């Protein structure tokens, strides 16, 4: 249900309003509102204030990137009460350390890796280049390159000099060392012309291609030597330095979301020049935790705790749900729809009603409610384990109070679903072919079932009847809730509309059910007549043009309920025709190859059921949020949303 | 009620406002009459 969400008003000194920002804060309990215009300040604390607060922004910013570095996750946890100052000294050093460790870890990585790319092919140019590695009359132009291309190179060493120009790949043909060695002036030109014909002298970075290649080949080997044991260490030193220091750092992180959150909370204040007044709104069932927290105040202030305003124009009332526990889990699902009107009915626990007996109606198979109720005990292990249920496939860390709900839901669900499914008769899919465990006239075993679900022309007209008169009761139960709240926020118009929407609905029915159905239409005429006599009265009371189009929709969202009867029944079909042919080609054919048979049965069957169930669960919900919430309306401002201080801890 | 108070909040400021000037003005006269006196000691 809407709560009262009931508004407070606060005023006092500036000091005592900080503090009450402290205790509200803590006592997050109330969602904010300025209120700034009629006689009031801007409450601007300080730049001071605003640079400190500057400074525990950053503080908290380097402490989110020091998690990132740790590679960490950033978890509220409890906070680390002290001084700003004390607190950004404890997180240099740690932030110092890990930048350190994380430039010196990928600066030892990426020397690695450089001195991997060209080990052993520099290597083998400085063994072939013994003669000339400075000597002072000869450059050396080498050239790891590709495959035999030799001649095309050899071209350009004959454009150079022919008993000069040392000029060849070696070894390590990966990429073939094709050193030259020929003059100062005339090699820069052969290199160039062999640059021409594609060649590259080896300019790698850093300095294996910025020294001797002596010397860069004795410092690569002596980097390649010690790299792999300095990452390591590294890698150890930074595990380490997390296990030790993660801890500190959340507590720290989560001090300082809190006090950063204080410090925007004090910016949206309003301030009464040395004095200072707010407006919130808290629920009326924590107006006592809420008022024990005001006595807890320094000064029990002035707290004008009035109600929110009435069904006319509650939009900045916040919204809160007011459902049992047994019907807090439908709150999750509400939760996919936006908040209510202040006013507006919350129809959660009717969609808990509902869409579990809807989906119970859908799902009557004992296969796939002991599959829900298998798939619910290793969820309720998964909880037992209490971590937060993370599936990295589907990307979704999801709260175990959502998983608990889920599976709350679940079992709300699967009585229903084993109660139509007794109702279907239908074990496991089709165990009565084998074990007439129900009692058809055709195979009797055991006692009936009040399902056949494979003869149907007893079944199609009743069930069809079925479906549409709960579709029918849904959409009358909407139109008394419309013209209801038009009634109690004094929105004539809303009234006569759900009015007129209702007399031509019972008018249309009476109709379609006298002329289309069976004979004896005499009962129905003057219903038929007073029905479009009341659509065309409240029209004439609207005069807004809301035409027949507008019955017409209604009249096909009432009719929409049929589909889940014919979805229910084309699960129960298929998954019958998939047992059966499974039995047949199993038993009936062979009675020997009936386990692998069974298998390859109950394996088509379960990926039927992940291809098919979810969409037959969620199209019950689908045309609930179609009906239930769009008869009520639902699409109108969304209210607005109960938003205090958090305190995450 | 909470508008009310907002109201005697700002009235307050009003009020000591109105109570800062005329401190202020009987405190420009007060130094007058002193400068007054300290006039009349030296003549």
């Amino acid at each position: 249900m809407i709560a009262p969400m009931e508004k407070l008003v606060l005023a006092g000194p500036k000091g005592r309003a900080k503090e009450l920002l402290q205790s509200l804060q803590q006592a997050g309990v109330v969602h904010l509102e300025t209120l700034r215009p009629e006689a009031l300040s801007a409450y601007q604390l300080s730049p001071e204030e605003r640079a400190e607060l500057r400074r525990w922004e950053a503080v908290s910013a380097g402490a989110e990137h020091t998690l990132s570095l740790l590679g960490l996750e950033a978890e509220p946890a409890r906070p680390f009460p002290e001084g700003l100052e004390a607190a950004e000294k404890a997180l240099s050093p740690i932030q110092a350390h890990a930048e350190g460790l994380t430039r010196q870890k990928q600066e030892l990585e990426e020397e690695l890796a450089l001195a991997q790319a060209y080990l052993e092919p520099l290597e083998r140019l400085a063994a072939l280049a013994h003669g000339l590695d400075k000597s002072p009359f000869l450059r050396v132009i080498p050239f790891l390159l590709t495959e035999k291309e030799l001649p095309l190179v050899e071209e350009a060493l004959r454009k150079a000099l022919e008993d000069r120009y040392l000029l060849a790949h070696e070894a390590y043909a990966g990429g073939v060392a094709a050193l030259v060695v020929v003059h100062r002036k005339e090699v820069d030109q052969a290199k160039a012309a062999l640059s021409r014909a594609g060649v590259a002298e080896l300019r790698l970075p850093g300095a294996l291609g910025e020294l001797p290649l002596s010397e860069a080949a004795r410092r690569l080997k002596e980097r390649a030597e010690a790299a792999p044991r300095e990452l390591s260490e590294v890698r150890q030193h930074l595990a380490k330095l997390a296990r030790e220091s993660a801890s500190t750092l959340q507590s720290l992180w989560t001090r300082a979301q809190d006090e950063v959150a204080r410090l925007k909370a004090l910016e949206e204040l309003a301030s009464g020049r040395f004095g200072f007044a707010l407006l919130g709104y808290v629920p009326v069932k924590a107006k006592p935790k809420v008022e024990e927290a005001l006595a807890r105040h320094k000064e029990s202030v002035v707290y004008a705790f009035e109600p929110v305003d009435e069904h006319h124009e509650a939009d900045r009332i916040p919204v809160v749900l007011d459902n049992p526990p047994w019907a807090k889990p439908f709150e999750l699902l509400v939760s996919f729809l936006n908040t209510p009107k202040y006013g507006t009915f919350d129809p959660t626990p009717v969609v808990p009603v509902f869409f579990p007996f809807w989906f119970g109606m859908i799902v009557g198979d004992i296969g796939y409610a002991l599959l829900f109720y298998l798939v619910g005990r290793w969820l309720s292990g998964y909880v037992k384990r209490n971590e937060p249920l993370v599936i990295d496939l589907f990307a979704l860390k999801l709260k175990p109070q959502v998983i608990g709900k889920l599976v709350h839901i679940l079992n709300w669900m699967v009585f229903w679903t084993v109660v139509w499914g007794v109702i279907y008769g239908e074990f496991f899919g089709t165990f009565l072919e084998h074990l007439g465990v129900f009692g058809t006239p055709e195979h009797p075993g055991l006692i009936p079932i009040l399902i056949h679900r494979i003869d149907t022309a007893k079944t199609a007209n009743l069930l069809i009847l079925l479906s549409v008169a709960f579709g029918v009761v849904l959409v009358f139960f909407g139109l008394a809730l419309r013209a209801y709240l038009g009634l109690k926020h004094r929105h004539m118009a809303h009234f006569w509309e759900g009015v007129g929407y209702l007399g031509g609905l019972v008018g249309v029915l009476a109709l379609a059910a006298s002329y289309l159905g069976n004979l004896q239409a005499g009962w129905l005429q003057g219903l038929m007549y007073l029905g479009f006599g009341v659509f065309l009265l409240a029209v004439l009371m609207s005069r807004i043009w809301l035409m027949i189009p507008e019955i017409f929709t209604q009249a096909g969202h009432i009719l929409s309920h049929i589909r889940i009867y014919a979805v229910g029944a084309a699960g129960g079909i298929l998954a019958g025709l998939l047992t059966d042919v499974g039995f047949a080609l199993a038993e009936r054919l062979g009675l020997l190859g009936v386990l692998l048979g069974l298998l390859v049965a109950g394996v088509l069957h379960l990926l039927i059921l992940l291809l098919t169930t979810l969409g037959h669960m969620l199209q019950p919900i689908r045309l609930l949020w179609v009906e239930f919430f769009t008869k009520f309306g639902f699409y109108e401002e969304n209210g607005r949303p109960y938003r205090p201080f958090k305190s995450v801890r | 009620g909470g508008l009310g108070l907002i109201k005697s909040l700002a009235e307050k400021e009003k009020q000591l406002l109105e109570r800062l000037e005329a401190a202020k003005k009987e405190a420009e006269e007060r130094v007058k009459r002193a400068e007054a006196e300290a006039k009349a000691l030296l003549e």
